């Protein structure tokens, strides 16, 4: 199995996770 | 080994194809849900409605900016905006808070933004259209006007003020 | 070189792009010290003294930096790369042709560029109003491209005709998608300016529409912005590999991922158009849904690159979870930039993913988060990847080699490169966030973002970095270009090996249905603007033009 591929996903889907939430939290704090 | 390890790889390719595609749907999901609550008044509408930038200041409802605001229902109030160079009328919008606000801004001049801070009311301003926005301010205050469009050398001083009354 | 003139094209596409970067990059620093409050455009313009105005510069650098830069290289890759895999020659007259339309329409639009004559940013909205020159010289610039098009559909076709029942070759067949996809892509804009920009500038029309105007140009818009990616994906794909130490691990996958951006790279644009009037929510939900798709095959290529790199780097000897990450090639510099240049698209995606999704893009739009956010993607991954090209390319365009030294340098430009796009990311971002505007001088405008403080530190910490990695990849540029060693010029180009699995031939062969293709996507862009566009032209309201500058 792809360990280091399958880690860097993890990465990206966090990072795409942390980046959405968190502007739709400020979507709805603002609305 | 190559072919093993090709084998591994597409194997999990795959299952990351799944659940990128998941999250994507489940955002899609998310995106849906705002459309249907009362945060999507800032979405402009998408109705055209065409009006005579030369004239505008002259005559209509941005003639006369201590007019702009208009009651409309028995809790929501119409304004008209005009975003200029390089400024807005009128100065400051009053209106009250918890009431809807129909926000019809249009521009006489170039485009430009209509974006208030501390808020979800962010549309591009066009001449020769009107750009409709809803809003119902909660918190009662000053809040600022911010063109983020560039519109000029005048760009950077461009604001205006909303005032909404406790 | 007299039996490879496919080299000296592809040369000077490099080398012009290169120059305009240069010049357009010269006012990035500057940008950022704004961003961070700092005034320095005073000593700018001691230094360049036909600049008048920060948004002048904001001109230049848009349109040099993202529009010339990008496509002059996306020529000089897409068309050579194949060429070279094919082993076979482009049409040279074709291929000359193409760079002095470029070169002459670049010239003419540089014009009232330097002039003052047209400063309205990269995007040209009306009713601003630009000079002719801008416009025509625009359109010549882009129209290029079309030449392009044909050489590399030239190029195929010949090859099929020499070995019918044959799959199109990977780099092939990557830039023949690519291509074909430019081509409809291209039209948005080519419409504007002929229905619209160039009669106005010309003064055959009184005013334009602005809302039609922003429509068709944002048809363009979009998957210009792939257009600009591609060439880049199409080395960390075919070669990446290779200077990694490994083999790329799928080839069907690269395919998908490329045909998939054919499909999906147009049909997109109302999600530059989600604070626009006049345009039905209804089909904005829909452009912002076909968006998140079109996220899809970079979401692939994420994975079948970083496989890539993991297998790359296991052959070197790699042991473990992290092991193979540092037995990659870290030395060497065509390596590092690629790389470094995917790291920062994580971050970079994440947020375009924010942004497609209609009701937040509210939060952010020409908002400093919009530029943080992008420079990412073009002035990053990009860049970087061209950048590393010299240490790759140059040396097979030219015999000239890369000394030692020179290598080593241009690690240092990547690096600070890279940490400099970074820091200024976290800056406007964050900036974004608290509302400061973009395309904005608002360093002239001292106390009006006092919330604001913070990350305009990183913006100044950004600009003096990315100066001096400006200043590094100058110096380094012109000590590469005015050094010939013979078998660096006769050597092969480091294309990798494919991983052995039997692949899916019937999916490839599918894929290698591409006249097929080709219409599914023109049928895609006239169900997703065909409407609205029916709807705009049938009440359209042209406006008078200004010259607020
Ligand atoms: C190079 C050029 C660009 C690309 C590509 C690009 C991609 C997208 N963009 Fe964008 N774009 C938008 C959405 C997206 C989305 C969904 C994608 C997608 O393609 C994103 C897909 C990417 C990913 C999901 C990331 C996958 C990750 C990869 C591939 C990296 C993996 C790392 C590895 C493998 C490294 C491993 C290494 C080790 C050794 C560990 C939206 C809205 O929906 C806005 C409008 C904002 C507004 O309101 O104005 C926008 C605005 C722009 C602007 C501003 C235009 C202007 O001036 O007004 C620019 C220039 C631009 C450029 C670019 N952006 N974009
Ligand atoms: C030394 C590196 C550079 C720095 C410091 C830098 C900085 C800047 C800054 C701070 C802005 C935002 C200005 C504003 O919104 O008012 C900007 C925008 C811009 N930059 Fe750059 N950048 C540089 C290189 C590049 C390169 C390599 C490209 C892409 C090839 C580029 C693409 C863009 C584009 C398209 C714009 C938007 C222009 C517009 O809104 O009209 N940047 N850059
Ligand atoms: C590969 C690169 C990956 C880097 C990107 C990771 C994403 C975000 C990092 C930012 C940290 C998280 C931000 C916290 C949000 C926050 O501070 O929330 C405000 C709140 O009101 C309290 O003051
Ligand atoms: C490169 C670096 C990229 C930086 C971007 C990082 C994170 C974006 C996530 C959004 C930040 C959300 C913080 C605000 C928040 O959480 O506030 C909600 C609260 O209810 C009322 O303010
Ligand atoms: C196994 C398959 C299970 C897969 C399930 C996915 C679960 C994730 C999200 C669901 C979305 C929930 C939608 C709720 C929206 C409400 C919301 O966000 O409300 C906040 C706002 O303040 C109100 O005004
Ligand atoms: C983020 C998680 C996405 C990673 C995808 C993991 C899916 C698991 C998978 O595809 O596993 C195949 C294997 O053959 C079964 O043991
Ligand atoms: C990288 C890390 C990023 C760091 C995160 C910082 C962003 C924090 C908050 C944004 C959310 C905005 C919430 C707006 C509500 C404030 C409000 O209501 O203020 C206006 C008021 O009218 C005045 O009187
Ligand atoms: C505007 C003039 C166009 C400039 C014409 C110069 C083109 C020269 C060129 O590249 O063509 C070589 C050709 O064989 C001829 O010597
Ligand atoms: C072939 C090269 C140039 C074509 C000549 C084009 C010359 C057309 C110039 C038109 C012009 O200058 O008109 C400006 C007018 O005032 C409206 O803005
Ligand atoms: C390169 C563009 C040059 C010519 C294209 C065709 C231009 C033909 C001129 C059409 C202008 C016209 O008919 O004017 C409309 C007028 O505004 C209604 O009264
Ligand atoms: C790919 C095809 C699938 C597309 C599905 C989207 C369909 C309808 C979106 C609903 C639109 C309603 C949004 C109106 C918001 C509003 O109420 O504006 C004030
Ligand atoms: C605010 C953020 C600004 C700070 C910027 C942080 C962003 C990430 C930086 C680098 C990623 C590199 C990660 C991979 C490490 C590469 C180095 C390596 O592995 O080198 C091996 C060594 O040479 C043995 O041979
Ligand atoms: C904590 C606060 C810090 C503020 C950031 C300071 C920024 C730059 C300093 C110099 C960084 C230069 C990095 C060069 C790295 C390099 O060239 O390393 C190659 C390596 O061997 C693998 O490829
Ligand atoms: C990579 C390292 C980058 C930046 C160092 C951190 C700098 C952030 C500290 C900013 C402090 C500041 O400028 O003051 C804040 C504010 O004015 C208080 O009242
Ligand atoms: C050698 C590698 C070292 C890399 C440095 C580490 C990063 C930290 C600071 C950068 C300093 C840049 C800050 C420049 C002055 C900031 C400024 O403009 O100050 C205004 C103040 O914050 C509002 O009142
Ligand atoms: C290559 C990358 C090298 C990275 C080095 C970062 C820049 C300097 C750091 C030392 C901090 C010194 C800051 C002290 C002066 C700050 C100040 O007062 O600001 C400027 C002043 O206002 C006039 O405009
Ligand atoms: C030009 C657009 C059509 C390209 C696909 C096509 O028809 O190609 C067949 C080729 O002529 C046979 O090898
Ligand atoms: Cu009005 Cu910018
Ligand atoms: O434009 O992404
Ligand atoms: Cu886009």
């Amino acid at each position: 199995k792809p360990k280091g591929a399958l880690a860097v996903i993890l990465v990206l889907t966090l990072t795409i996770l942390v980046f959405w939430l968190g502007v739709y939290a400020v979507f709805f704090a603002r609305g | 080994d190559e072919h093993k390890a090709h084998k591994a790889i597409l194997a999990y390719e795959k299952g990351w194809l799944a659940f990128s595609l998941a999250m994507l749907f489940v955002f899609i999901a998310l995106i849906a849900y705002t459309l249907a609550t009362h945060t999507a008044g800032v979405i402009p509408a998408g109705k055209l409605e065409r009006v005579d930038p030369t004239t505008v200041r002259q005559e209509g409802p941005w003639a006369d900016p201590a007019q702009a605001v208009v009651q409309t229902g028995p809790n929501q109030y119409t304004v008209y905006v005009l975003a200029f160079a390089f400024g807005y009328q009128p100065n400051p919008i009053e209106v009250p808070q918890g009431a809807e606000i129909v926000f019809k801004i249009t521009s006489p001049d170039v485009i430009h933004g209509f974006h208030v801070e501390g808020t979800n009311i962010n549309v591009e301003v066009l001449p020769g259209e009107v750009s409709t926005v809803r809003y119902t301010f909660k918190r009662p205050g000053e809040y600022r006007i911010i063109c983020n469009q560039y519109c000029g050398l005048g760009h950077q001083n461009m604001f205006g003020t909303i005032v909404v009354k406790e | 070189y007299e039996a490879y003139p496919e080299k000296k094209a592809t040369l000077y596409f490099l080398v012009l792009g290169f120059l305009a970067l240069i010049v357009g990059s010269l006012f990035g620093p500057f940008q950022a010290l704004n961003y961070g409050n700092v005034d320095a455009y005073p000593l700018l313009k001691r230094l360049l003294p036909f600049v008048q105005s920060y948004y002048q510069g904001l001109t230049l650098h848009g349109v040099l930096n993202a529009i010339v830069f990008t496509q002059l290289f996306a020529q000089a890759i897409m068309v050579y790369l194949p060429a070279r895999e094919l082993n076979m020659r482009p049409n040279m007259g074709l291929m000359w042709l193409s760079w002095w339309m470029a070169f002459i329409g670049l010239v003419v639009f540089a014009l009232p560029l330097l002039a003052n004559e047209a400063t309205v940013l990269y995007t040209f909205y009306p009713p601003l109003k630009g000079h002719w020159a801008f416009y025509l010289g625009a359109s010549v610039f882009v129209l290029s491209t079309w030449v392009s098009i044909y050489i590399v559909l030239d190029l195929w076709r010949r090859w099929k005709a020499a070995n019918p029942g044959k799959v199109t070759p990977l780099v092939t067949y990557m830039a023949v998608v690519f291509w074909l996809m430019w081509f409809l892509a291209s039209l948005g804009l080519v419409l504007e300016a002929v229905l619209f920009l160039l009669p106005w500038s010309f003064g055959l029309v009184e005013g334009v529409d602005p809302l039609v105007a922003r429509t068709l140009f944002w048809w363009t818009g979009h998957p210009i912005m792939y257009f600009w990616l591609l060439p880049a994906y199409a080395i960390i794909y075919t070669i990446l590999p290779k200077q990694a130490g490994g083999k790329l691990v799928s080839d069907p996958m690269a395919r998908l991922a490329f045909l998939l951006f054919l499909l999906l790279s147009t049909p997109v644009g109302f999600h530059h158009q989600f604070a626009d009037p006049g345009i039905d929510p209804t089909w904005k939900m829909i452009h912002s849904v076909l968006t998140l798709f079109v996220a899809v095959p970079s979401l692939m290529t994420a994975f079948t690159v970083a496989a890539s790199l993991e297998f790359a780097g296991r052959l070197r000897g790699g042991r473990g979870l992290f092991g193979w990450i540092r037995a990659l090639p870290w030395d060497n510099p065509a390596f590092v930039a690629p790389v470094l240049g995917l790291l920062g698209f994580i971050p970079g995606g994440a947020g375009g993913i924010v942004n497609a999704s209609f009701t937040l893009d509210y939060v952010v739009h020409n908002t400093a988060w919009v530029p943080g956010h992008f420079h990412l993607q073009v002035a990053s991954l990009v860049t970087l990847t061209a950048m590393g090209s010299l240490y790759w390319l140059l040396p097979n365009l030219t015999g000239k080699p890369i000394s030692d030294a020179q290598r080593r340098l241009g690690l240092a430009v990547v690096w600070l490169w890279f940490l400099g796009m970074m820091i200024m990311a976290v800056g406007l971002h964050w900036a974004g966030l608290l509302n400061v505007p973009r395309r904005a001088y608002i360093a002239q405008v001292p106390d009006a973002y006092p919330h604001a403080a913070v990350p305009m530190v990183f913006n100044v910490l950004a600009g003096i970095v990315l100066l001096v990695a400006l200043l590094l990849f100058i110096y380094g540029l012109f000590s590469v270009l005015l050094s010939r060693k013979p078998e660096l010029a006769e050597a092969p180009l480091p294309f990798a090996e494919v991983i052995s699995g039997p692949e899916d031939r019937r999916l490839v062969l599918a894929m290698d249905r591409i006249g097929f293709w080709f219409a599914v996507a023109a049928i895609l862009v006239v169900l997703a603007y065909g409407p609205t566009l029916v709807q705009l032209f049938g009440h359209l309201n042209p406006v008078p033009g200004w010259r607020l500058w």
